[PDB]
């Protein structure tokens, strides 16, 4: 009858752990442990202990936007707001740097990863500067259609015909 | 090199503060929020997704063949069982929550 | 949808017989079905949507500019609170159910 | 104290209606009505009557595929299976006609609406016959890439 918990009732017996979604209500002193299911969106036992009760659901604030909601089984997880990423050297939510004109998107701005841009290579261009558009391919007119603006690392080409 | 790019940019978010929705049947209806019944807060969360915009480019969706097709990104619904309230009575119903953003073609005549 | 055409064809269906899923946390898990507790049948329905296929054309998604972009349609997930069971214990968790099918670009080098 | 129900307890009083998700358990004879919530996925009171109980959830069979599940508040709705549409003159689920080669999709096969195809117009074509692909635009070759097959209302052009 190995006790998993490590706590024993006074009577000598092994103490009943409180599983996930169950936190400690009254410890196994005189009697056994009394477990009660957690409140949703409010508390949670994300562990199996005869000691630990229903902890309070992590709240999200400011740049803490929610990624996973809080349930009895598991706590809620917050992450950086739409615009930003978690800074490994600031522990704070800094905002995604944009891919300026003449430059495009390569990998987007994830939770821990800042925007990764790229200098628009031969034959591409960037209309604007944001962390959404990548480099687009340049129009090519036609050996017929007259060519007005040629294509630059920062603006598409322009044309017209008869 | 993902390095891969959507054709309709989209923004998803967790929606705890939801107070209105539309019956699957099509019937406008309301949701619950604070619901401080029992000193608690309860709450119903949903995962909504919608479009950065209709035309992420002047041509429409990102990277269609703008030469033969017109395009425009729209929002796609899906249904969830959640707790609603139609007037006095309040029961469980299925609500049409946004869930993704996808581009829609149409050809050009000539 | 008027003479308008998707870029990734999709098929949506109601899924009462669902018995496996993936924890939002990422943890494989199981659902309930018959659950004949009380002579009833209960049941949990979900509205799943997936892809007709990866490449609805030889080029990929329907009507991208195949000349500059490679494309392929993939399935997009969303999360629902539903009743799961991790081994002995069975509680409510969020499961990543398919919900739409959307095309994903990548450029070509030269 | 207008009775909404139209039924009165023996004592003269007005009878308690059973709202949505609540069906009649014991009618308002001697006493008031006794309401009980419906069983999910099984029964449903989609009405407010002091008479009506929890009706049985409409079941889907054969070509009846489910559109809306059954809940206490509302009955489940079935509709034609993926392939088919409801026929206004057969009351039966008939299958979506496909858009044959040389023809493409225009409006898809909905619940009450059969496939609507279109003859591939000037400059388009249909690989196959299904109720999914529309008419696609024809390749246009180039200066190089000698033109081999020209584009037909039923097959793309070919070059290289």
């Amino acid at each position: 009858e190995t006790c998993s918990t490590g706590l024993y009732t006074h009577s000598g017996e092994c103490c009943k752990a409180c599983n996930l979604g169950e936190g400690v209500a009254q410890p196994c002193g005189a009697d056994q442990t009394v477990c009660e299911p957690c409140l949703d969106s409010v508390t949670f036992s994300d562990v199996v202990s005869a000691t630990e009760p229903c902890k309070p659901c992590t709240e999200c604030l400011g740049l803490q936007s929610m990624s996973a909601p809080c349930v009895e089984a598991d706590d809620a997880v917050c992450r950086c707001a739409y615009g930003y990423y978690q800074d490994e050297e600031t522990g704070h939510c800094e905002a995604c740097s944009v891919c300026e004109v003449g430059s495009g998107l390569v990998f987007s701005c994830q939770d821990k990863q800042n925007t990764v841009c790229e200098e628009c290579p031969e034959g591409t261009y960037s209309d604007e500067a944001n962390h959404v558009d990548p480099c687009l391919p340049c129009t090519v007119c036609e050996d017929t259609e007259r060519q007005l603006r040629e294509c630059t690392p920062w603006a598409d080409a322009e044309c017209e015909h008869h | 090199h993902m390095g891969e790019f959507s054709v309709c940019d989209s923004v998803s978010v967790w929606v705890g503060d939801k107070t209105t929705a539309t019956d699957i049947k099509g019937k406008e209806v309301t949701v619950l929020a604070e619901v401080n019944i029992n000193n608690s807060v309860f709450r119903q969360y949903f995962f909504e997704t919608k479009c950065r915009a209709s035309n992420p480019v002047e041509s429409g969706c990102r990277g269609i063949d703008s030469k033969h097709w017109n395009s425009y990104c729209t929002t796609t619904h899906t249904f969830v069982k959640a707790l609603t309230t139609d007037e006095k009575q309040a029961a469980w119903r299925f609500i049409r929550i946004d869930t993704a953003c996808v581009c829609v073609l149409s050809r050009k005549a000539t």
